């Protein structure tokens, strides 16, 4: 089950708006999880589920599903997020990951 | 909630090899345990799972029939045999779980993998 | 060398007050149980558009329970005449099918759902959804299935008739000449062995299972709690026990191992009665007690 | 099945296979529900079992006893 | 068993009689009491019955509204009021007696014992 | 409920062998009943239920069912059995009586 995420970089600068975008093939109800790494360091999980999101993590990001397109937006960059995300589907065994989005200083 | 990962360091091709995947503070019966890997500078990809109660067992397309899994709920841990390596499986594994809440039975959301670990890394000459 | 014994039964005395007191509990329960279950089912429905994942024992059993209910006062008009029936044939032999299979149908959902809820915490773990969820639809496709196939008799043989001596019509179930008692034992017994006593005993067996192996994790204690694991087994018990023991007392009537008196038939009239409406009561306290409850659900109540 | 529908009186269902010899007790209730009916007790296993009133033996024994 | 009826005699037409059916040697309290017509020169008729007990009552359709029945257990009699009688009622009366046994789907209804009767007019 | 009796009028001789047939509009489960009459007596019971014969009356009456069709058979007719023959139906609470036949040397 092909997860195809867009864009692969980004270079929003402080303050500004992201947005990203993971597209399925198959239809998967609502399944989806959005994760974040660090440079060398173990992922950390952002958003469990389509659209809730995981009791502790800040209040910027937000999930949100239309069809079969699945998107994250933080609405604010801070210093200490400036990392790779990766979106994954936990539907159909086995379970595949994004390509990886990566959002860099301008 | 505290998962470790042991074992890697460089394995010749066509050899084998343990993981160990330790968890601490919760039972581990009541939450599937994962398996993931990280090629250098690669995305994620997925390679085995495992409840340790019933032993159900599922596997990845790419390495299906060449890897085993075991977990024991008496010390809580997860094992993965690793075997025919090839030269091109160097990468940095780590355990995760799903947690699986029980307070919410009829109206639950579809869980992510909540806890990760440091991980271990694997080489093949 | 035979002896010859009289023994006339009193005409029934009045019974206007306990006609009117089961009335008005009826429709103390009809519209408590319709508000609920039609409460439940919404939610469940919106719920999908926020993500969650509902399940669909839930969704069945608010059903099954709306439909029984819908039918209360069919039986409510039929119980203020003292059992007289005025409707036509096809509203007595459509109503009894309607309340046969819905009625069967949420017994039945309360067993897979305990077996369900002990799997999802053992077995199920570790299985994608997609599968769980196949699993899901095909048992309630069977549970439906082996209601309907229960339920069927009792409607084919029912009929209607007018008492020659007094004059009013009823509706009854008429069987087989040469094997009458062992069709009203059989039919009787069917709602006492695939009603109760199997169900319970499941239900009962799977949810201290559940008890047990949720205590022995340390995580799952923190969160959830024992009191609502007792409570389904209790509330389930207390609920249908009573009509159980009526109906089984009403069989050894039947077979007249307790001997005849002018107050055996007063007293067993009054107990069928009153505890079917306990029986019903069953009827609206089951959304109370799955969903009303969960933390997520009120959550989502309010906000939609 | 719901109470409503229902048939409760003293005998349900009629039991045409007994024998004038093995009968020790009749009884001629009289119910609302079902009109005159009887009850016989049996001398061999003791259960009180109905008896159809269509039997030569019985029909005689009824109207002698009532008449009178 | 021994019936007898009284009451029967001339009567001016549209107006009111009452006909007593006396029953002697057996349970009164048990039995049905059955009320029927003949005409001059015609076929038997049914009219209506009283279940004593109980107080059980039907009528026939051409009398429906219009004859009252009664059972006094006490005198162990059977009353029947007729009023606004109509001139095609000149008949003769029997009472009968029936007792109602019970079979699966139907109530015994043989009119065992009939009575003398007593001739009704309207005139 | 109307019941229909026939033939309405019949005639025979002693010793010999006599059919009445009964028939009814609707079903009634074997629930009929054959009385006789005299001229100008009280009526008599010959046969209730369906083919239970009375108590008090000889073998020569004898009842018997078909569908919804119920006979009465008489074989050697005796001189007191000149009589109107008259059958009735209690399935429903409205008994009713048949039109009544008759049989004359
Ligand atoms: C329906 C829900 C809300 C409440 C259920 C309460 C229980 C206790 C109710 C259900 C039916 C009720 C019974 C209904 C009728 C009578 C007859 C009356 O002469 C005495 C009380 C008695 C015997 C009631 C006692 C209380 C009772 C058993
Ligand atoms: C008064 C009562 C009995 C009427 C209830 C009718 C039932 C059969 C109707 C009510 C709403 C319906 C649901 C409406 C929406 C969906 C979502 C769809 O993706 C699957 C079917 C499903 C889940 C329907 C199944 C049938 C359903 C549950
Ligand atoms: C005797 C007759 C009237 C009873 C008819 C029962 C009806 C209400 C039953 C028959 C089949 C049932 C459906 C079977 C399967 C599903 C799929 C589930 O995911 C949602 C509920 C839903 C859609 C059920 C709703 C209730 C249903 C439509
Ligand atoms: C009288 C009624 C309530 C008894 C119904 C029996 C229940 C316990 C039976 C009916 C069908 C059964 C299910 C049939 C298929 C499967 C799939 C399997 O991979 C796991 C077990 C599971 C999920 C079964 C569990 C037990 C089950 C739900
Ligand atoms: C157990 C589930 C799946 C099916 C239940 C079907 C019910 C309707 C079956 C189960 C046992 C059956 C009875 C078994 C034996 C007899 C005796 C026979 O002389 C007449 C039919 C009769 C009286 C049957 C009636 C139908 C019956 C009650
Ligand atoms: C007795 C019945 C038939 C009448 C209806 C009353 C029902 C709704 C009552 C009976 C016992 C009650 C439960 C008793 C204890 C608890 C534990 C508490 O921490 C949450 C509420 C909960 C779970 C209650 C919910 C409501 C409940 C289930
Ligand atoms: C014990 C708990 C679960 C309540 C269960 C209800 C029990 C107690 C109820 C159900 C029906 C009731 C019985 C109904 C009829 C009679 C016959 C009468 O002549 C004496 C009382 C007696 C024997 C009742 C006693 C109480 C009874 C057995
Ligand atoms: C603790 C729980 C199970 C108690 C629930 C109360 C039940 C058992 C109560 C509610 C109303 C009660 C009934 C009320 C009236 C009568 C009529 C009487 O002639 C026999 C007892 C009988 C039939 C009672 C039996 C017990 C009964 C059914």
């Amino acid at each position: 089950i092909q997860m195809t995420q867009s864009p692969s970089s980004l270079s929003a600068s402080v303050g500004d708006r992201v947005t990203i975008t993971c597209r399925a093939s198959q239809s998967v109800s609502s399944a989806v999880a959005w994760y974040q790494q660090k440079p060398g360091k173990a992922p950390k999980l952002l958003i469990y589920s389509a659209s809730s999101l995981y009791s502790g993590v800040p209040s910027r990001f937000s999930g949100s599903r239309s069809g079969t397109d699945f998107t994250l937006t933080i609405s604010s960059l801070q210093p200490e997020d400036f990392a790779t995300y990766y979106c994954q589907q936990s539907y159909y065994y086995p379970i595949t990951f994004g390509q990886g989005t990566k959002v860099e200083i301008k | 909630v505290q998962l470790v990962e042991s074992g890697g360091g460089l394995v010749q091709p066509g050899g084998s090899l343990r993981l160990s995947c330790a968890a601490s503070g919760f039972n581990i019966s009541s939450s599937s345990i994962h398996w993931v890997r990280q090629a250098p500078g690669k995305g994620l990809e997925w390679v085995a799972s495992i409840s340790p109660s019933y032993g159900y067992t599922s596997y990845a397309d790419s390495v299906k029939g060449r890897f085993t899994i075991s977990a024991d709920t008496s010390k809580n841990t997860a094992y993965l045999q690793m075997n025919s390596l090839r030269a091109e499986d160097t990468a940095v594994y780590y355990c995760a779980r799903v947690s699986y809440w029980d307070w919410t039975w009829g109206w639950s959301k579809y869980e992510g993998m909540d806890y990760w670990g440091q991980g271990t890394l694997v080489t093949v000459s | 060398c035979i002896v010859v014994d009289t023994v006339m039964c009193p005409n029934m005395p009045n019974k206007s007050v306990l006609l009117y007191t089961l009335s008005f509990i009826y429709i103390f329960i009809f519209v408590i149980g319709m508000i609920a279950n039609s409460v439940v089912v919404w939610v469940n429905i919106q719920a999908k558009t926020t993500g969650y994942d509902t399940h669909c024992y839930i969704l069945n059993l608010a059903i099954a329970d709306l439909w029984v209910v819908l039918t209360i006062p069919v039986w409510v008009v039929s119980l203020v005449q003292h059992n007289q029936w005025p409707m036509g044939e096809l509203t007595c032999k459509v109503t009894h099918l309607i309340f046969s299979i819905n009625l069967f149908g949420s017994i039945f959902f309360l067993t897979c759902m305990s077996v369900d809820r002990y799997l999802s915490i053992t077995y199920f773990t570790n299985t994608p959804s997609s599968r769980k969820k196949m699993v899901r639809r095909v048992v309630c496709i069977l549970v439906w299935l082996l209601a309907f196939c229960v339920s069927l008799p009792d409607t084919y043989y029912l009929k209607t008739v007018t008492s020659a001596s007094n004059n009013e019509t009823y509706c009854r179930s008429f069987y087989p000449e040469h094997s009458i008692k062992e069709w009203l034992i059989g039919m009787e017994l069917v709602s006492v062995v695939l009603g109760f006593a199997v169900p319970f005993s499941i239900i009962a067996v799977f949810y201290f299972l559940l008890a047990r192996a949720i205590s022995a994790s340390s995580d799952q204690e923190k969160h959830s709690s024992r009191k609502i694991i007792f409570s389904y087994v209790v509330v389930f018990l207390v609920c249908w026990l009573p009509y159980h023991v009526a109906v089984l007392l009403d069989i050894f009537s039947i077979l007249h191992y307790i001997p005849f008196t002018c107050r055996l038939e007063h007293a067993l009239f009054t107990a069928l009665h009153v505890t079917q409406c306990l029986s019903l009561v069953h009827c609206c306290v089951n959304p109370v007690l799955y969903s009303f409850i969960n933390r997520n659900y009120r959550y989502e109540l309010m906000k939609a | 099945k719901p109470v409503s529908l229902s048939y409760r009186c003293p005998c349900r269902f009629f039991e045409s296979h007994v024998a004038r010899a093995n009968v020790k007790h009749l009884k001629i209730l009289n119910t609302p529900n079902c009109a005159l009916q009887i009850v016989a007790r049996l001398k061999n296993n003791n259960r009180q079992v109905c008896i159809d009133p269509k039997l030569k033996w019985i029909q005689e024994y009824l109207e002698k006893a009532l008449n009178k």
